[PDB]
RNA sequence: GAGGAGACAAGUCGUAACAUGGUAAGUGUACUGGAAAGUGCACUUGGACGAACC
RNA sequence: AAACUCAGUUGACACAAAAUAGACUACGAAAGUGGCUUUAACAUAUCUGAACACACAAUAGCUAAGACCCAAACUGGGAUUAGAUACCCCACUAUGCUUAGCCCUAAACCUCAACAGUUAAUCAACAAAACUGCUCGCCAGAACACUACGAGCCACAGCUUAAAACUCAAA
């Protein structure tokens, strides 16, 4: 890394330099002077302070990337938010009224919950034993497992915008190969159960 | 008074009473931990069978079956037959040093039965019957 | 004695280099390489304090007689 | 009091039969041996045990998917809190011996 | 007649020993086996068990 | 995997073995001796001394008669492997125990002889510091060789004693 260790990575929030003096602590006091004196890395090209910043969108649309052909990959998320706002207006519009009361439109809420409901709770580690997933690790393999559904070669011609709308509201709804994916790493953890003394952590 | 974790004295005034029975009267649960299998028998203060499981009844096979999941599983599945039976308080004799020694235990209270007495009871030879002869591996 | 109660190594390397070697001897300590052993206690900080005054006053003494003895004669 | 060593030993001018025979001298070290090096395991069986009673649908399970996560969550940070505290160790004994070294020879 | 030993000397089958030699090694004794050898009972350290608590 | 339909509680129940004490260091010449009670009993001297005799000698083993819980060579099966006459799993026999005789071997080693004495001026290395007096036993390169022959022995695929030829410069 071209930068030298001493650098530290920018914190993009308008809201943190907003807040009052009066309600820092002194431990955030003393943060706030001691940044004062440090080197800051160039806020990267990716992230800005704009209040339609969705990190969690932002790393699908880095996953969903081949060979850095970045504006493709925008290009992708947007078509996918916008179709699923299309088909949840359809819905909408062709429900009754007690049913719109139901009926989501709101594509940021509804790739949240579907991404939320595709997150497996135990994972498999070769020790294969059943195992905690830290968080982070949750939320990659959902990324990674509604990408590669979405890639897989059993759709025919169908272009990614729409299976990636059709599969979001699937999770969100709680259905899919997604779904059914995670309920599959779940069993095998079930049956593998009586190895989880073999796990040393 | 302070708690005394020795077991009261039989034929003696003890004020203990679980469900205002006796510790004599206490049903007992057996505990055999061996070191592949556990099994567990529930009986009554005259020796009288309620119930029984083991890691093979649960359903574990071969090497399963000396694991604490399935000496778990068969604690549960005493605890629930004994609880039909009316068993409430037991008094645990556990023999034998297998993996299941304590998920037996543990099994038994998730099936919802109440323990009073921890007794172990493994086998220890002073001298007599020569075991087999030693593993070199 | 050193700081883990083994003789000091100087001791070693005065008698190796022929240099006369006076010491403060304790009841643990080696004197057999010392050319002037002196048996007493040397933990105490008031026998320390004795040895260093003693051997800073012969030390005084030797070399003001000294300029003394060459001043008398180099007068005459 | 230590266990005596007196006449244990197969030495010269010892009548009985050897009692201990050490295969190494009994003799202190300077030094002390390095510190040697399943949790949340009823939490897991709790929630699968809820998966196979539901089908494994998080509907009902959520209390004890729930659980899981905090005892998972509860195991990292006590091996964190373990491993901070961790750092009398055997480096400070070592060092200490070594001021106070054991003298098996003649000054 | 045949056996034994040693030597010369290459192949052959294995890898028994030398490291915890991959089943620690060996003594006595008995059975067994292409072959070093395997195992049984007792004995030795001519092995270790890391040398505070953990 | 093979294997048994047998497994658990409670009661009755040995001719097998003898937790803890034992972190004790004792008894015996050695081998050996660590459940309890009793009987008998633990040589002598104020030295050493036996293939030159007598008496013992772990475990294993032989003969005969009993016992047989458990263990267990061998054997069979299961598994393993390239093969596995083994290591791992199961069953079982001799055998381990008792009685009466044999056999007389162990890394029978604390590899350090018995008795007396010393710590003084040290000591190849390692090991369990170095020695003095006295006596007996044993050794004189390696291998051949715990072998051959002879001899003795309740021993008969044995034990004790035990060479030589050939070979090497090493061991
Ligand atoms: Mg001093
Ligand atoms: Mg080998
Ligand atoms: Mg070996
Ligand atoms: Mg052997
Ligand atoms: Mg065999
Ligand atoms: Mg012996
Ligand atoms: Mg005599
Ligand atoms: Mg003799
Ligand atoms: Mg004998
Ligand atoms: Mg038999
Ligand atoms: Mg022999
Ligand atoms: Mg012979
Ligand atoms: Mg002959």
């Amino acid at each position: 890394s071209r930068y030298s260790p001493e650098f530290k990575d920018p914190l993009i929030d308008k809201e943190y330099y907003r807040k009052p003096v009066e309600e820092l602590t002194e431990e955030e006091k003393y943060v706030r002077e001691l940044k004062k004196t440090q080197l800051i890395k160039a806020a990267p090209a990716g992230k800005t302070s704009s209040v339609f910043e969705d990190p969690v969108i932002s790393k699908f649309t880095n996953m969903m990337m081949i060979g850095g052909n970045k504006v493709l990959a925008r290009s992708l998320m947007i078509q996918t938010l916008e179709a699923v706002k299309r088909k949840q207006f359809e819905k909408y519009h062709a429900a009754s009224a007690e049913e719109q009361a139901t009926i989501e439109r709101n594509p940021y809420t509804i790739f949240h919950q579907a991404l939320k409901n595709c997150e497996p709770m135990i994972g498999l580690v070769p020790i294969q034993v059943p195992v905690p997933l830290p968080d982070r690790r949750r939320r990659f393999l959902a990324m990674k497992w509604m990408i590669t559904e979405c890639r897989d070669k059993k759709h025919q011609r169908t272009l990614m915008p729409e299976k990636l709308s059709h599969k979001l509201l699937e999770a969100f709804h709680n259905q899919g190969p997604v779904i059914k994916r995670k309920h599959d790493l779940h069993k095998m953890a079930e049956a593998n159960r009586a190895l989880a003394h073999y796990r040393w952590w | 008074t302070k708690f005394s974790i020795y077991p009261p004295i039989p034929g003696e005034e003890s004020s203990l009473r679980w469900a205002g029975k006796k510790f004599e009267e206490i049903p007992i649960a057996h505990i055999k931990a061996s070191h592949n299998n556990t099994q567990i028998q529930v009986v009554s203060a005259s020796n009288e069978p309620l119930a029984f499981a083991s890691c093979g009844t649960e359903g574990f096979r071969n090497a399963k079956k000396g694991t604490g999941i399935a000496a778990q599983t068969a604690g549960i599945a005493a605890a629930a037959r004994a609880k039909q039976k009316g068993v409430i308080h037991i008094r645990v004799v556990v023999k034998g040093l297998g993996p299941g020694r304590l998920s037996a235990m543990h099994g038994l209270i998730m099936g919802g039965l109440e323990v009073i007495s921890i007794t172990d009871n493994t086998p220890i030879p002073h001298n007599g019957c020569r075991p087999r002869k030693a593993r070199k591996l | 004695l050193n700081n883990i109660f083994e003789p000091h190594v100087a001791v070693r390397d005065a008698a190796k280099m022929n240099i006369p070697t006076v010491g403060i001897v304790d009841t643990n300590c080696n004197p057999c390489l010392i050319t002037y052993p002196v048996p007493g206690n040397d933990d105490s900080p008031l026998a320390v304090h004795l040895y260093c005054r003693l051997f800073q006053t012969a030390i005084t003494r030797a070399k003001e007689k000294r300029q003394q003895v060459e001043a008398l004669y180099r007068l005459q | 009091a230590t266990p005596s060593l007196r006449g244990r030993l197969a030495r010269f001018g010892n009548p009985r039969k050897p009692v201990l025979k050490p295969n190494k001298p009994l003799i202190l070290a300077n030094r002390v041996g390095e510190r040697r090096r399943a949790t949340c395991i009823t939490e897991m069986s709790v929630m699968m045990a809820c998966w196979k009673q539901n089908e494994f649908r998080d509907d009902a399970c959520r209390k004890e998917i729930q659980g899981f996560l905090d005892c998972a969550a509860r195991a990292q940070e006590a091996r964190k809190m373990r491993s901070i505290q961790e750092t009398l160790l055997p480096n400070k004994l070592n060092k200490l011996l070594q001021r106070f070294p054991n003298k098996p020879y003649l000054s």
